[PDB]
């Protein structure tokens, strides 16, 4: 039910499995060998992306689960200028 | 490092990828850390400057799949009496390996194959059909 | 529908909670997803201990306060209750 | 308009007929 | 100083010679050289005041400029003759072609170039021959004008004079010892031009001068052209040449009857029956040594008739109009061949007559035969494909079923002709690049009309597959109009021109059926024009969101389902939601927007203007490019 994401800089992120299945690459990572079917952690070690981009993509996962199709006054997503051009690569790598 | 496109040596990355996917297709127990690092290496291969290696990686993995299917074909041909049971076991192993290869090669499937060519899971099944 | 970002050292947990709900089941769900005994949890809201009886929506952060874009940074501490030592995420590289 | 083809002149415009031909 | 030049030009053009002399009075030499040498533009006409003064007949202005101010006669420029403007005409040429004999004498006596060559190689003698002024021709040739100078297409003054009705000019030219066997570029040796317009006296004059008969480029005698143009009297005169043999007489009479069967100006079916009867009787005159007609195998277009090898069967079809029309078309095809230019026109005319009589199936057969024959000869058929679209639209508006094989055939022909249109446009740099591009756009519009009509007709699985194969073939060349419009965009756009005839009733753009068919046939849905607008950007700019709301909803659903980005930006960096200009389209697109983190990140990167080059994957560089 809960999946674990580890950033390259040691930082861990835990979010709902439904929240992290909105990205195709993470869905592939959970599938396949080493699924670690303990149903509690399913940890994945992102060896490249830093901590802040992983925090931002977890925020995005929750943001898309909450507002997938509802509340047509959709809130804007606060991309910082410094975190941009690095979250784009992360989103591409995760196929969000 | 990071997700920045960095010049990566094709030989060593393709060697470690070859080892781990010939472990996966043969259903050898692969480590989860090595698995996620292999998604990392796959992303590096399809992106690295100055020229993307997607064509090179696709050709190399087609060669690997072709020779692995040839090895299985020889292995089942030399087993004359038990051709059916051996074929069934190798079919289960290769079907699971093809699904896991489709999962691992998702970046080629969504960035290079569809952007003609044909998918890695489809390539594995076509190689299995042809050889 | 309030959103939380529970932090403890290098471990970060994202969780959705209701407007009026006590932190008792919040401690129980973080127990269930953290695989540690439930008696150690003591969450802090900006270096301040929070009342267990008080619902988290009335504890200081509301639905408007804790947007899913960037939820509250409610920390987590374990029994020796140890002092909070949450590691901040690495700053993005400065744009040229 | 109708369907009447204005090509009877086009069969005769293939010869070089103009102010200059 | 240019205002004084405009004053001089207006005074010279308007005939106010006294005001012109007053304006040019007490001026310096450089001033009068600039004023008389300025080439002003009264629209598209680049001409010096002397040229326009010679053009409109202001002989006083020309005399004032020549005798006193010593202006040169070799000034060149563009002039507006017969509505269109062509460069290379001098003042002497304009005076000759406009019938100003006094200005011609003034220019020639002052030393104008009589043998000046236009860019189209048009001499002033040729201009006077075209105008037919016999006195101007006499004055020009008496002032050392060369008759033998032809044009670019090797059309001499004799050839155009034979084509025109001015028999005095051509009779004077031949009396002046001209060339009787003057070959042209197209092979017409000055007899076809006379024997195309039915000028019996000019043909008589050339035969008096013994112009001789020779086959032209199209495999036709001058007698053959005379028979084609329905002109019977010149056919008689050429038959009385005493060197004709019999076989030429039978084929000439048969061709005359065939031409009389189907033509606009000359349409008398009794003439066709009588001429064919005379041809048959002359053919079966000797009794023995009977000259049996060699017959091409029956063609499904003209019914299934096999000509009339006997006088009895020709008599049997005396009272049947359409049988005689088919017979005339068949014998015309046999005589002139399938590769002749003029063989197509009676087929199209008979098809139009059938269409007016509400007979569409035989109309479609005839027009398909005509289209095949014209495409075999590799000529422009955009008007023909437009005719196919119009007749299909009239059938649909009349709730008449349209045959799927005919739609497939006309679509395949349109695809092929679009391919050669692309080749012609690529080959032609600037000769007729405007006309070529207009033909290209017209062909694209006709193809879209045919596809829209094919959507409204139920077809078999094989025929539907063939239609979709043709559309697939057309997409995988990616045709584009002037403003970068892909073939999907024109079906998407509401500004796509529609022909004013019945095609307004059926093919109305935008059309959701066309977009669904094109996306199902593999159209590149992410293709952008020169301005950068995608299909979605154009469709949200639709100004009628509710009158055809089903159409807009279906096309937006199809575009989003095809894979078009609902977030890409044009050249002006505008979201399609930002360019929605309509609450309805905005609501629909927001309902169908499928947001992704990559889209938001790329949009934020573009808005923050961060240097993305050489820091991202190259495939993602395109993503930053359109997001």
């Amino acid at each position: 039910m809960y999946v674990k994401l580890i950033s390259s800089d040691g930082h861990e992120f835990i979010v709902k499995r439904e929240h992290a299945l909105t990205s195709g690459t993470i869905k592939a990572m959970l599938s396949g060998p080493g699924q670690f079917a303990e149903n509690e952690t399913n940890e994945v070690n992102f060896r490249e992306i830093p901590s802040h981009v992983l925090s931002k993509v977890c925020m995005y996962f929750t943001y898309k689960v909450r507002y997938t199709n509802s509340s047509t006054e959709i809130p804007e997503f606060p991309i910082a200028p410094e975190i941009a051009l690095e979250l784009l690569m992360a989103a591409n790598f995760l196929d969000c | 490092t990071s997700l920045k496109p960095r010049v990566v040596d094709f030989d060593e990355t393709w060697n470690k990828l070859l080892t781990t996917i010939k472990a996966v297709v043969m259903l050898e127990y692969v480590e989860r850390a090595t698995w996620n690092d292999r998604f990392s290496d796959i992303y590096a291969l399809c992106v690295a400057y100055p020229e993307p290696l997607g064509e090179r990686l696709y050709t190399e993995t087609k060669i690997f799949l072709e020779n692995h299917v040839r090895h299985l074909h020889k292995r089942v041909l030399e087993s004359e009496e038990q051709v059916l049971v051996m074929y069934h076991r190798y079919w289960e192993e290769y079907s699971k390996g093809a699904d896991y290869m489709d999962c691992l090669y998702r970046y080629l499937n969504t960035q290079f194959i569809k952007k003609p060519l044909m998918e890695i899971g489809e390539l594995a099944l076509d190689m299995w059909r042809k050889l | 529908d309030v959103f939380l970002m529970i932090r403890r050292h290098k471990t970060t947990i994202f969780t959705d909670a209701k407007e009026s709900s006590t932190v008792f089941e919040l401690k129980r769900i973080v127990e269930g997803i953290l695989k540690r005994p439930p008696d150690e949890q003591r969450l802090y809201k900006d270096d301040q201990l929070l009342d267990d009886g008080k619902t988290l929506g009335e504890c200081g952060f509301t639905s408007q306060t804790a947007r899913p874009q960037a939820p509250a940074t409610v920390g987590l501490a374990f029994r020796a209750f140890e002092a909070l030592c949450i590691e901040p995420f690495s700053s993005p590289p400065e744009l040229p | 308009y109708t369907f009447f083809p204005p090509k009877k002149s086009h069969g005769s415009c293939a010869p070089p007929v103009s102010r200059a031909g | 100083m240019e205002g004084l030049a405009g004053y001089v030009y207006k005074a010279a053009s308007e005939g106010k010679v006294l005001t012109l002399a007053a304006l040019l009075l007490n001026r310096s030499e450089s001033d009068i050289r600039y004023l008389l040498g300025y080439v002003s533009q009264q629209g598209g006409q680049r001409s010096t005041p002397l040229i326009i003064a010679a053009r409109n007949g202001h002989a006083k202005v020309v005399r004032l400029l020549l005798e006193h101010y010593r202006v040169q006669t070799q000034q060149t420029g563009t002039v507006r003759f017969d509505g269109y403007v062509i460069d290379g005409a001098t003042a002497l040429w304009c005076a000759a072609g406009a019938g100003h004999f006094e200005v011609v004498k003034l220019l020639v006596s002052h030393g104008a170039n009589v043998n000046h060559t236009t860019v189209t190689n048009s001499t002033p003698l040729r201009a006077a021959c075209f105008d037919g002024r016999l006195d101007i021709v006499k004055y020009l040739v008496e002032n050392n004008a060369n008759i033998s100078i032809a044009n670019k297409y090797d059309n001499t003054c004799l050839m155009i004079a034979a084509y025109k009705g001015h028999t005095d000019v051509v009779r004077y030219l031949l009396e002046q010892r001209a060339d009787p066997n003057a070959k042209a570029h197209c092979g017409a040796t000055a007899l076809h031009f006379a024997a195309e317009a039915g000028h019996i006296d000019i043909v008589k004059e050339l035969i008096k001068w013994r112009a001789a008969i020779v086959v032209n480029g199209h495999g036709m005698t001058p007698l053959k052209v005379a028979a084609e143009s329905c002109k019977a009297d010149v056919v008689e005169l050429l038959l009385s040449h005493a060197d004709c043999d019999r076989r030429s007489r039978i084929e000439a009479l048969e061709l005359l009857g065939a031409s009389f069967a189907n033509d606009r100006e000359n349409y008398d079916i009794i003439k066709t029956y009588h001429y064919l009867y005379l041809a048959m009787l002359e053919r079966f005159q000797d009794g023995d040594n009977i000259l049996e007609k060699e017959v091409l195998p029956p063609i499904h277009a003209y019914g299934n008739r096999t000509e009339c090898r006997n006088p009895q069967e020709l008599e049997s079809i005396r009272q049947d109009r359409d049988a005689l029309h088919m017979e005339g078309l068949i014998v015309r095809e046999r005589i002139l061949g399938a590769d002749n230019i003029d063989v197509s026109h009676p087929i199209i005319y008979r098809g139009a007559v059938y269409a007016d009589n509400m007979e569409f199936e035989q109309c479609i057969k005839l027009w398909l035969h005509a289209l095949h024959l014209r495409q075999k000869g590799n000529r422009n058929t955009h008007k023909d494909l437009l005719r196919f679209a119009q007749v299909f639209s009239q059938m649909i508006h009349l709730n008449e079923t349209v045959k799927a094989p005919d739609i497939e055939c006309v679509l395949r022909c349109s695809v092929l002709e679009i391919e050669q249109s692309m080749n012609r446009v690529k080959n032609i740099s600037d000769a007729d690049v405007h006309n070529a591009m207009d033909n290209y756009e017209c062909n694209l519009y006709t193809f879209l009309y045919l596809v829209c009509i094919s959507t409204k007709t139920q077809c078999s699985e094989e025929d539907q597959c063939k239609i979709n194969k043709q559309i697939y073939n057309l997409i995988h060349l990616d045709p584009r109009t002037r403003e970068g419009f892909t073939l999907l965009h024109l079906a998407v756009n509401s500004n796509t021109p529609v022909d004013d005839f019945h095609t307004n009733d059926v093919c109305s753009f935008p059309n959701a059926l066309v977009t669904k068919l094109l996306l199902d046939c593999g159209a590149e849905v992410n293709a952008v024009d020169n301005e950068g607008n995608s299909a979605l950007h154009i469709i949200v700019q639709y100004n009628r969101p509710i009158s055809d709301f089903l159409t807009l909803h279906s096309i937006i659903i199809s575009l989003v389902e095809a894979g078009a980005h609902t977030d890409m930006t044009n050249k002006q960096n505008k979201t399609p939601l930002d360019k929605s200009t309509t609450g309805v389209s905005e609501i629909l697109l927001k309902t169908q927007m499928k947001m992704s983190l990559k889209c938001l990140a790329a949009r934020a990167v573009r808005a923050n203007d961060i240097n993305y080059q050489d820091q991202i994957p190259r495939t993602l560089e395109e993503f930053v490019g359109f997001h």
